[PDB]
């Protein structure tokens, strides 16, 4: 399971942000996924899934995904929105993964550079 | 930050005035630099009176620097004020570029009077 | 209000921290790691033997002095390197910073 946060795209008309719980890779089929939030699942009337689609490339392999619109502020809080999936093709069956805002956001750094300006502050 | 005076001085014209400013008594603080500087909105402080010796242009006769290495102290001395001595100075040892030094505030104002009905 | 972590008076480095409580919200806070050199580009490498080569690199494994070769004239504590002397030979002493090497 993967997933990738909302386009940045959609966070410029600033209502509804959209996260792909992209599942793939994976046999066999009839995989159920969930979506938590801090513990708490979400009905699966808030979000869609698909189902599990014949994956092209990797042959005897199957492929689903979902989405949920979570709105603009309900994304910008925190709010870590866990996905979780089901299937029988792992150890102990299960599966989740999550994201934030923060899930990149890699070292940004202001650089600075100062000659020939007193201002009048020590260093 | 180790170094110590006082804050603000106000005198009037025509007067003396003696500042104090104080440093630990180590052996360096006993035998090295200090210095009474004048800073604006130029960057820098520019010297006035040094205890090496040197004594500015504009305060030859005025003003005169003396260090008591028992005290702890030196001391500055300052006569013959006038309006355009009013500004922001700092005492310091060292090198002026670095700050062990203290910040002065001097604020000289005319001698009123003419009122003999008053 | 900073909390100076390391103070190196012969490196000029001083590691400071202050949490920068925040705004009054709740713990959202970050603390913080000021940090400060005064690199010379004037001295040696053997800062007590003014005959070497001056200086290019200025390594600071923060490690190492989070706790001895240093490189900068501390104030306080000063330096010499006996030198010869010609009246004639004579090999005698020096005083390679003054104001701090006065034995008073
Ligand atoms: C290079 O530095 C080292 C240490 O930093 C110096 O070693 C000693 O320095 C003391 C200083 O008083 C002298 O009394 C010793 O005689 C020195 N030992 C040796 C073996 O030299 C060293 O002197 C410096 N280099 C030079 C050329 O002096």
């Amino acid at each position: 399971v993967y997933l990738l946060p909302p386009a940045r795209e959609q966070l410029n008309l600033r209502e509804s942000a959209t996260i792909t719980c992209l599942v793939t890779g994976f046999s066999p089929a009839d995989v159920f996924v969930q979506w938590m939030q801090r513990g708490q699942p979400l009905s699966p009337e808030k979000y869609v899934t698909s189902a599990p689609m014949p994956e092209p490339q990797a042959p005897g392999r199957y492929f689903a995904h979902s989405i949920l619109t979570v709105s603009e502020e309900e994304w910008n809080t925190g709010e870590t929105y866990t996905c979780v999936v089901a299937h029988e093709a792992l150890p102990n069956r299960v599966t989740e993964r999550t994201v934030d805002k923060s899930t990149g956001k890699p070292t940004l750094y202001n650089v600075s550079l100062v000659m020939s300006d007193t201002a009048g502050t020590c260093y | 930050s180790p170094i110590f005076g006082p804050e603000e001085v106000n005198s009037v014209e025509g007067n003396s005035v003696s500042i104090t400013c104080y440093y630990p008594p180590t052996s360096v603080n006993r035998h090295t630099r200090k210095y009474w500087c004048r800073q604006g909105a130029r960057g820098g402080c520019i010297t006035l009176i040094s205890s090496e010796g040197y004594v500015s242009s504009k305060y030859a006769g005025r003003a005169n620097l003396t260090n008591f290495p028992e005290n702890g102290t030196f001391v500055v001395n300052i006569a013959q004020l006038s309006q355009d001595d009013s500004g922001r100075y700092k005492c310091g040892l060292g090198i002026n570029s670095r700050g062990l030094s203290f910040d002065v505030s001097l604020e000289v104002s005319q001698g009123p009077g003419l009122l003999n009905d008053t | 209000e900073r909390i100076v972590l390391v103070d190196n008076k012969c490196k000029c480095a001083r590691i400071t921290s202050r949490i920068i409580r925040s705004s009054e919200d709740p713990n959202e806070d970050i603390v913080e790691r000021n940090i400060r050199i005064i690199v010379p580009l004037n001295n040696r490498e053997n800062i007590s033997d003014p005959t070497s080569p001056l200086r290019t690199r200025f390594v600071y494994h923060l490690s190492d002095l989070c706790k001895e070769t240093c490189y900068t004239y501390d104030r306080n504590k000063c330096y010499t390197a006996v030198v010869p002397l010609v009246y004639g030979t004579k090999m005698v002493e020096t005083a390679l910073t003054p104001d701090a090497c006065y034995p008073d």
